[PDB]
């Protein structure tokens, strides 16, 4: 007997899960399948490297940000140029605008429907209308979250989706003073929201423990983020990687990634299989974004954060490998992240001309690195002495999470699937909201 | 058991009538070429040419006035500067600059004309089929 | 009003800008149907009987086909949504080589890439289809919304129209019209060519007259057209108007012609081929496949 469960729904990307059974009727194999690849790493070869910040925000229109900063990051090291101090805050603030999009995106109308309907026979309830029917305020202010958002990286960026101000040494506009009142005085709601959001999802979470829904895949690992000094960091630093018992393994800076990762390949998904290359495949398995941000932190960059980080960590510890928790962490960043566009909007050096610096002389060979709202983001790029693109390597956040979904689709397998029969429409969902937990891009992690 | 695909674009002034001289003087030539009249080369752009090669052209043709002698001044400097780059798009699609030529024929060179057919067949023939048409059907 | 919506060869942003409705998305989806739409709700199967179904993105693989195929059987009119779907989009750029070219990068070459026995994922996966194709070249597709991604107020009006029975009419000029750039009276004439990086722009004067490849003569309006304003050149994201087939053949003819033009006769026609060292990377970024020559052979 075999059954898929596909598309892999409320989620960003094309994914499936197959569970299949032996002749004896039990549980046999259970793996996650990412369907989808188009190829930007090797067809980026030839074009122009300061047009790299044009093309890979359309890898996705979730974390286009992201991949526009991870590019123009990239670039500004093929050009040997450091960016202005205005540049690097305004870059920063569009970042921490498209965290608070996305977080907010994620946790309302892709995961709460679970956390609100976890047992469920109404499919049709199983979504943000159905949210909203019943609890309508909760729909309004992640919308008025996602525009507030969006609104930073549309005045910043040029463009709430696909921004395009991240230009070789710097930006090509400035913020204006009656814009940067404006996101100013808007900045205050948005940290508001976020801290009404934390409270909706421990609500939420505590549901999810009530039907002992909390353990779902669970399983144990290494996790990686981006530290500044050691303080959560979503924009600048190093990346530091904690073992499974919280002790740091290791602390490197983003060019040197390609001596700390490795990406595996299997014949049943598009997705790669990343690891730490001196544990290997399965005793060097890691995951990353808001929760391994957390454990790898010695503490936030924001006052409010710190302190749900602070009754986060003595209710479960440090690390938390519980990946239903990812929720939970994620409701943190949302809150730092409000944080952080009001602290940078304060900054008067965010409303500075000196925005560019003249393009150096080409050196073909440029790391971009940012912690997207997913994991870990990667831009490597190498050019010839013209400055076109004749290799390129991408780490794309999500394919980090990989493993640990196909894992955790089994364990849950393992937990409520003995035979066939036990399937059912509820059980097989539980399979998708361990996948969900993770806030995967599918689009994004192939690319 | 295959025959070159070529399309030709020609000027009214100066190539069509050159063309026509060559019929004139029955100065036979390979029957691989179809033309297409326009007024001046200037008319011709990337996208007539393009789509040339999109229906199945082997090899695309292009005739104007030569430089100075265009019936409506300089139709034909705007074309030359469209050919040279059109070259080297050709050759970023993966298709032989040599599948497109371009001269310079008056209404009085009907020699001209003919061995301009001939050497552009031989060199189509030469090439073989352009795979662009089955590429795409696939 | 059954509406329903997929995403193909695409990377979500269309759905993106949708919910970027924001506070309107909740008055549409009150007003319409919502049957199925993977990233919102668990509707596996597209159900019979849809009135209005919106595609995004091309044709990459099998499954797109497939799912294509389906969703115009069961839709009564169906929108090319993007221009992924309508043009081809970035992705189309994956045309320029092989697809053991682009698998062979992604899953043996690349740096970190570790693959032992050399495999290419096969396995439950669908295979990629010979080139990226837009929707119109698998099915039929009746009207379409172009932009990278569209604005949310045109898919609004889009929508509304085919809601109320309306024909959908979409923007007919070019960009230079919604662009605040100042031009010069005499007309356009082009000297030299810099890449994006050479120089400091002026921020009055149009792009395109100061030497740089700005697609908004041969982009459709609608954007409001957000780069040239923001100190960058348009890079035709919303793809040519209703009467140019080829934008990239276009924009290099426009190129050409108005090239050294205060010195047509004297002017050297190698300089400017010889000044673009990526042709196709700059005049068909999101139209490639929807291109007279939409591969490399
Ligand atoms: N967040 C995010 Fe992307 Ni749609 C993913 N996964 C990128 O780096
Ligand atoms: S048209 Fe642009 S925004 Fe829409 S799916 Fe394609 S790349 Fe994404
Ligand atoms: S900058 Fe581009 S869009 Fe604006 S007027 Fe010049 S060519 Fe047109
Ligand atoms: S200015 Fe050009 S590239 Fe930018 S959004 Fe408008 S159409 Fe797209
Ligand atoms: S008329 Fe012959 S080229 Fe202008
Ligand atoms: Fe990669």
């Amino acid at each position: 007997v075999k059954l898929s469960v596909e598309p892999v729904t409320r989620v960003e990307g094309h994914g499936k899960i197959s569970v299949s059974f032996d002749d004896s009727g039990n549980l046999d194999k259970v793996r996650f399948h990412v369907v989808e690849v188009r190829g930007f790493e090797k067809f980026l070869e030839g074009r122009y490297v300061e047009d790299a910040p044009i093309y890979t925000p359309r890898i996705c229109g979730i974390c286009q940000v992201a991949h526009h900063l991870a590019s123009a990051k990239a670039v500004d090291n093929v050009f040997g140029v450091k960016i202005p101090e205005t540049a690097e805050l305004l870059r920063n603030l569009m970042h921490q605008g498209a965290t608070v999009h996305s977080h907010a995106l994620h946790f309302y109308m892709l995961a709460a429907p679970d956390l609100m309907f976890p047992t469920t026979d109404d499919v049709l309830k199983r979504n943000l209308m159905g949210i909203a029917k019943e609890h309508p305020e909760i729909i309004k202010d992640a919308i008025e979250l996602r525009k507030a958002g969006q609104n930073v990286v549309r005045v910043v960026g040029g463009r709430a989706i696909h921004p395009v101000t991240a230009v070789v040494g710097g930006q090509s506009k400035s913020l204006k003073e009656e814009e940067r009142d404006e996101l100013l005085k808007l900045s205050e709601r948005t940290i508001e929201l976020s801290e009404k959001s934390i409270e909706v999802g421990k609500k939420l979470l505590e549901n999810i423990k009530d039907e002992d829904l909390l353990d779902i895949g669970y399983f144990e690992s290494a996790h990686m983020g981006m530290v500044n000094n050691g303080v959560h960091d979503l924009y600048d630093g190093k990346l530091r990687v904690v073992n499974s018992e919280g002790k740091v393994e290791y602390e490197f800076d983003p060019s040197e990634y390609m001596n700390y990762i490795a990406e595996g390949v299997k014949p049943y998904s598009y997705l790669k299989f990343p690891y730490l290359k001196d544990k290997g495949e399965e005793d060097g398995i890691y995951r990353v974004n808001t929760l391994s941000r957390l454990n790898v932190s010695d503490k936030m960059a924001t006052p409010l954060a710190q302190k749900y980080y602070d009754e986060f960590v003595k209710e479960f510890g440090k690390p938390c490998h519980h990946p239903m928790l990812f929720h939970y962490a994620r409701l943190i960043e949302l809150l730092s992240s409000a944080e952080m566009v009001k602290e940078l909007l304060e900054n008067d050096k965010i409303v500075g001309e000196d925005i560019r610096a003249e393009p150096e002389e080409v050196v073909g060979d440029g790391v971009g690195c940012v912690e997207a709202p997913r994991g870990t983001l990667i831009h490597h790029f190498k050019t010839d002495d013209d400055g076109i693109i004749t290799d390129t390597n991408l780490v794309v956040a999500t394919v980090q999470n990989n493993p640990a979904m196909d894992i955790g689709v089994r364990k849950v397998a393992e937990k409520y699937i003995k035979a066939p029969e036990d399937a059912t429409p509820q059980v097989l969902n539980y399979m998708e909201m361990l996948i969900r937990a993770y806030d995967p891009c599918l689009s994004c992690a192939t690319h | 058991e295959w025959e070159p695909k070529i399309i030709g674009f020609c000027c009214n002034w100066c190539t069509y009538g050159g063309a026509d001289t060559a019929g004139v003087g029955r100065m036979q030539y390979p029957p691989s070429i179809r033309i297409i009249r326009v007024m001046c080369s200037g008319r011709i752009e990337p996208s007539l040419i393009l789509k040339a090669f999109k229906e199945g052209a082997d090899g695309v043709f292009v005739g104007g006035c030569h430089l100075g002698d265009c019936h409506y001044d300089s139709g034909n400097y705007k074309w030359q500067r469209r050919v040279m780059m059109l070259y080297e798009l050709l050759e970023e699609l993966g298709i032989e600059k040599e599948r497109l030529n371009h001269e310079w024929i008056s209404a009085s060179e009907g020699e001209k004309f003919q061995n301009t057919m001939k050497d552009f067949y031989n060199k189509i023939e030469a090439l073989g089929p352009c795979k662009l048409k089955e590429e795409l059907d696939k | 009003v059954k509406i329903a919506t997929t995403w193909l060869g695409g990377c979500s942003g269309c759905h993106i800008s949708l919910l970027d409705l924001h506070e309107e998305l909740l008055n549409l989806l009150e007003n319409v149907e919502l049957v199925h739409c993977p990233v919102l709700m668990d509707v596996k199967e597209i159900p019979d009987e849809v009135e209005v179904a919106l595609i995004e993105g091309g044709i990459r693989n099998e499954e797109n086909l497939e799912i294509a195929k389906e969703m115009r059987e069961r839709a009564k009119i169906v929108i090319a949504f993007g221009t992924c779907a309508a043009f081809g989009g970035v992705p189309g750029l994956g045309n320029l080589y092989s697809n053991d070219e682009l698998l062979d990068k992604a899953y043996k070459t690349t740096i970190t890439t570790k693959n032992d026995d050399g495999i290419i994922p096969n396995e439950e996966v669908p295979e990629l289809v010979s080139r990226v194709k837009p929707l119109s070249e698998v099915i039929e597709v009746d009207y379409f919304i172009p932009g990278c991604p569209p604005n949310p107020e045109m898919i609004a009006e889009v929508v509304k129209a085919l809601l109320e029975g309306k024909e959908p009419e979409l923007p007919k000029k070019n960009l230079c019209e919604e662009c605040a750039r100042k031009k010069s009276e005499e007309g356009v004439a082009i000297e030299t060519i810099k890449r994006n990086y050479e120089g400091n722009p002026d921020p009055e004067k149009c792009l395109l007259e100061q030497g740089y490849i700005c697609l908004g003569i041969a982009t459709r309006e609608g954007c409001g057209a957000p780069c040239p304003s923001s100190g960058v050149p348009c890079s035709g994201c919303s793809g040519p108007t209703d009467a140019v087939v080829d934008q990239g053949a276009k924009m290099i003819s426009a190129l050409c012609s108005d090239f050294g033009i205060d010195n047509d006769r004297d002017v050297d026609p190698m300089i400017l081929p010889k000044s673009i060292k990526d042709k196709i990377g700059s005049f068909y970024k999101f139209t490639l496949p929807s291109a007279f020559v939409p591969i490399r052979l």
